[PDB]
């Protein structure tokens, strides 16, 4: 089963998360608050060849490595809040986690 | 800008084949499909995952339980060549030898870029 992982952290606050799975990614897309298009709030948009989308929360947009990236947004988050990362990969298919930042 | 144009239910009979309509419906330059991808949210999580359709590589049914052998894409085409490009808009599936496991929930997604995740669910009876 492919696994995605997600990982919050105060610096403005970071948002991390990556994929471990059996096929190359395809796009990644970060939300706030709930489900990537279904319900949660867009930050950002990851294409491995068309580069970044972001929004205004979030201030800059990154690869760390060929599966994972980073977000750096402005605060203010909460311990209640949490973020979602949704990882599209052929040949598994979308693959979701949600996070928070340590109470 | 865009939205997933989907049946709210489909009927289907028992050991008959249905189609589960699913289009990205407004053309807009610019826009890419970088994937398509079905769910049934309803499924344990090894098989939520039960039809992808890739621009270069067309499709995979990961799950075993619809699976490749009764589902496949009526209308995706994978590119061809440097010269012909994919086309992912019409996510359609067709569903044959209908039984009662693939009742439930169905979530049609495209991994579009600029805009992102974009969705529509239908429920299919039998
Ligand atoms: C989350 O925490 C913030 C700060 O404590 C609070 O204002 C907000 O009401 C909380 N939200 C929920 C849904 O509990």
């Amino acid at each position: 089963t492919p696994e995605v992982w997600v990982q919050v952290r105060m610096e403005s606050f970071t948002i991390r998360c990556g994929f471990l799975g059996s096929g190359s990614i395809s796009l990644v897309t970060v939300s706030w608050g709930g489900p990537n298009g279904a319900g949660g709030t867009t930050l950002a948009v990851l294409h491995p060849e068309r580069g970044i989308r972001q929004w205004a929360p979030a201030r800059q947009a990154r690869w760390e490595t060929q599966s994972s990236i980073s977000l750096i947004l402005e605060g203010s988050p909460s311990a209640n809040t949490t973020f979602c990362c949704k990882f599209a990969s052929f040949p598994e298919g979308s693959w979701e986690a949600c996070g928070s930042l340590p109470p | 800008d865009v939205r997933v144009q989907v049946l709210p239910e489909v009927r289907g009979q028992l050991g008959g084949t249905v189609e589960l309509p699913c289009h990205l419906l407004p053309p807009v330059p610019g826009l890419y499909i970088s994937l398509v991808t079905w769910q049934r949210p309803d499924a344990p999580a090894n098989h939520q995952n039960v039809a992808a359709f890739h621009p270069k590589m067309g499709p995979s049914f990961p799950s075993p339980k619809p699976g490749s052998e009764r589902l496949s894409f009526v209308s995706a085409k994978q590119s061809t060549g440097q010269d012909t490009e994919a086309e992912l808009q019409d996510a359609t599936l067709a569903l044959h030898g209908l039984t009662v496991e693939d009742e439930g929930n169905y979530t049609c997604e495209f991994a579009t870029f600029p805009k992102g995740s974009v969705r529509g669910m239908t429920w299919l009876r039998v």
